[PDB]
């Protein structure tokens, strides 16, 4: 039960963690890292394959699957 | 009295969290001043400070009591 709350409700400590965590995430060299994670949604496009000539953006947008993907 | 509160929490601490935290608070030494409240007249607020033998004095803290005739 990880809890998601309104951003406003959040405690300073709660905020503290998020700020530090994201900042560290930014640094994260790993594929799990933030920059890498960002690429999932859009450019660089990963969808057809991570290395493919034509790449499309990962958007199952305009589809029923859309909420699940997000 | 059929009424409820949307949430029961104190400053973001879970009830379980609260209990755990309180035990931790005990972990460190603490000094307290105890006040016996005899009963005042009209409402009044009290401020107290601790003064050293040297004569330095620091505002200890304050509390108030509500009252009337
Ligand atoms: O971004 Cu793809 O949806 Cu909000």
């Amino acid at each position: 039960v990880m809890i998601r709350k309104d951003i406003t409700q959040l405690d300073k400590r709660q905020q503290l963690s998020l700020v530090k965590a994201l900042e560290s995430m930014k640094a994260d060299h790993s594929s799990d890292g933030f920059q890498a994670i960002a690429s999932f949604h859009a450019l660089p496009p990963l969808c057809p394959s991570p290395a493919a000539s034509k790449r499309f953006a990962c958007c199952v947008h305009g589809m029923a699957t859309f909420p699940q993907w997000h | 009295f059929g009424y409820i509160y949307d949430t029961l929490e104190f400053a973001g601490w879970s009830i379980r969290g609260i209990d755990h935290i309180v035990r931790n608070r005990q972990e460190h030494s603490r000094v307290f001043a105890g006040f016996l409240l005899e009963g005042f007249g009209t409402s009044a607020t009290v401020d107290f400070q601790v003064c050293r033998t040297a004569g330095d004095c620091e505002d200890a803290g304050y509390f108030t009591v509500l009252g009337g005739e």
